[PDB]
């Protein structure tokens, strides 16, 4: 599959997971203060939650 | 009549691209303006549990 | 059957217009060594690649020979490749709906309202008249041949 | 009305045979809005100066839907340059005279003796539609095309 | 689960080559050796048309 | 129509083993919201890579809360790509087949020769549930839940 | 006489397990060629070195159908070599005493307690299945396939 592909997925990988973390430290920030998970689509963690630890 | 390579025919050459476009990830809001040590910061971090 | 005729493969060559608006025609005749049957292609001739047709006139020697006839010839566009024998490929009723010209020798030129509506397609096309009616008692070696005329660079 | 098609306005392209005897065609439509009505003249297509037409094709779709249809598109040469839009512009009967397309699908060619002996003129005629009768009663969308074979180079 | 790029995804890049296999000729035995302009040869060519 | 789960959309991921020959399971849950009714398509799971199903344990709440219960479901996979939402897409009767567990409540295993032959795919897979017969009266708040053996690499 | 399938004869690898108590399974599968009769002997696959049967489904395809049928399958553990073709090898009741599978297609699973108390051995050894009753009419092409769950580090 890094064959069929010209785009080494190794370096896409680091950088997507990077910017995951991002986004999932700023949106937990913004749950936490705000007091629930809500609507939000776009959020990384799903519905229903409730706290992680 | 006339050689018609058609758009279907398998000899049709296509070009893949090098470079990959990318959705620009999410800015946030909290970054090292607000959290920050001592009493006078917006989401203040407790360095008690860092090295113990 | 799909019966292969001269035109359809590469032996006989159908002429490109060159230019724009030009009225193009060719001769595509078959001379049916067989009998039809009640359900043939005959692909005819090959409408060459981007080219509409303007005007059809299909002339086609007596098929039946019983009384109280009922041939009838549909001739259209079957979509495909150029020449590739597959009973697969199936045409429609667009140069003509369903023809009267079986019955006795005669020519009938197009009259359907669709006929002149022909889209254009980057490629080589084949023009194939389905016998869809019971060829009854008759038919031999004879001919069917439509005249259509293409035109390119149509907008 | 005058209502022009792409061809009149120039939008459209009219062909031009490059040697004197070419048969060239080119289909005027037009997606006609509105309805057909009694009087209106629509300015279909231009042939070009040095031209004279060889056979003419109207075909067209169902212009009225009711009882006793009785619709009589008439087409023929129009006096004034290709895009002046004045409405002291007028068809003749030249082409097609009561051609009573219409009321069916229908596809109609030229009858009269006058179709073929058009003159020349230098310069740009417009071959226009006059619906002459009534519309009967309804058409909305329905659209009419006229397909011209012109020479250039007649005697 | 794992990325699979799979089989008939648009990503998947293939490459044509260049060289083209041809259907050689027929090879043709009423070559030069047959044809001849002097009696003793199976296909005589008349040059009495070529100028006039 | 399709109800996705967590495992479907790509929230709720699935396992993958790491050794050919190594049983991998996560029990494939969802709490729909609504009372199954007839023709309704759920995507319980994606059964991931080169994996084949070993054994199936179904695990569906009383979906029937009326007299006589009707519903009976049955359980295979998915033609479409795993996380497209088109309600076009077919379910197959593979694992299970108008399986009765579900009218009573409780665990019901794979007893059908199809749930062991699946054949490998490159592509993710998702197997779905699609529900016969309809609810005499379905139940609102419960839950289905399918856990699936599959291994990878296997021949 | 023994009829191997491909995983003893060594065509086939079968899977062992890198870490202590891992669940491994591999579809142990053979395409009966003829019919079969009492007392044939079918070598299905080899349980690997030190792993033990910790659930072992089973299943066939109608071997006799016919009518009243009396075929029952009977599977165990052999004590000869991996792939040697001896016809001296005989079969033990260990997993399925008496399936009675095969009587009407099927899928059965183990139930008789000496199943999972089968003691582990430093060799290789080769699971078989042996046909106790012969079976009526009998089919040929019916596939017997085992599913065999082992873990290769129980104490």
């Amino acid at each position: 599959s890094r064959k069929r592909t010209a785009h080494d997925l190794r370096k896409t990988g680091r950088d997507r997971l990077g910017d995951y973390f991002y986004q999932l430290t700023d949106e937990l920030f913004f749950m936490y203060l705000s007091g629930a998970r809500g609507i939000n689509k776009d959020f990384i963690l799903p519905t229903s939650f409730t706290g992680y630890a | 009549s006339s050689t018609v390579i058609a758009f279907g025919d398998p000899k049709a050459q296509k070009k893949w691209s090098s470079e990959l476009a990318v959705d620009i990830r999410k800015k946030s809001y909290f970054e090292s303006r607000f959290i920050g040590t001592s009493e006078n910061a917006v989401i203040q971090r407790k360095t008690e549990v860092e090295s113990d | 059957a799909l019966i292969q005729s001269d035109f359809a493969q590469g032996i006989r060559m159908t002429p490109v217009p060159d230019c724009a608006g030009d009225v193009t025609a060719c001769r595509f005749d078959i001379t049916l060594k067989n009998a039809p049957a009640a359900g043939d292609i005959i692909e005819l001739g090959v409408l060459p690649g981007n080219a509409v047709p303007v005007e059809a006139i299909l002339d086609v020697d007596d098929l039946d020979t019983g009384g109280a006839p009922t041939i009838t010839l549909d001739v259209g566009i079957m979509s495909g490749p150029v020449g590739k024998n597959d009973p697969a490929r199936t045409c429609g009723n667009e140069l003509f709906a369903a023809s009267t010209v079986g019955q006795a020798g005669g020519v009938v030129r197009a009259t359907a309202s669709s006929a002149f509506r022909i889209q254009k397609a980057e490629d080589h096309r084949s023009v194939g008249v389905k016998v869809a009616a019971g060829p009854a008692t008759g038919a031999a070696g004879k001919t069917i041949a439509l005249i259509l005329f293409y035109v390119q660079g149509t907008s």
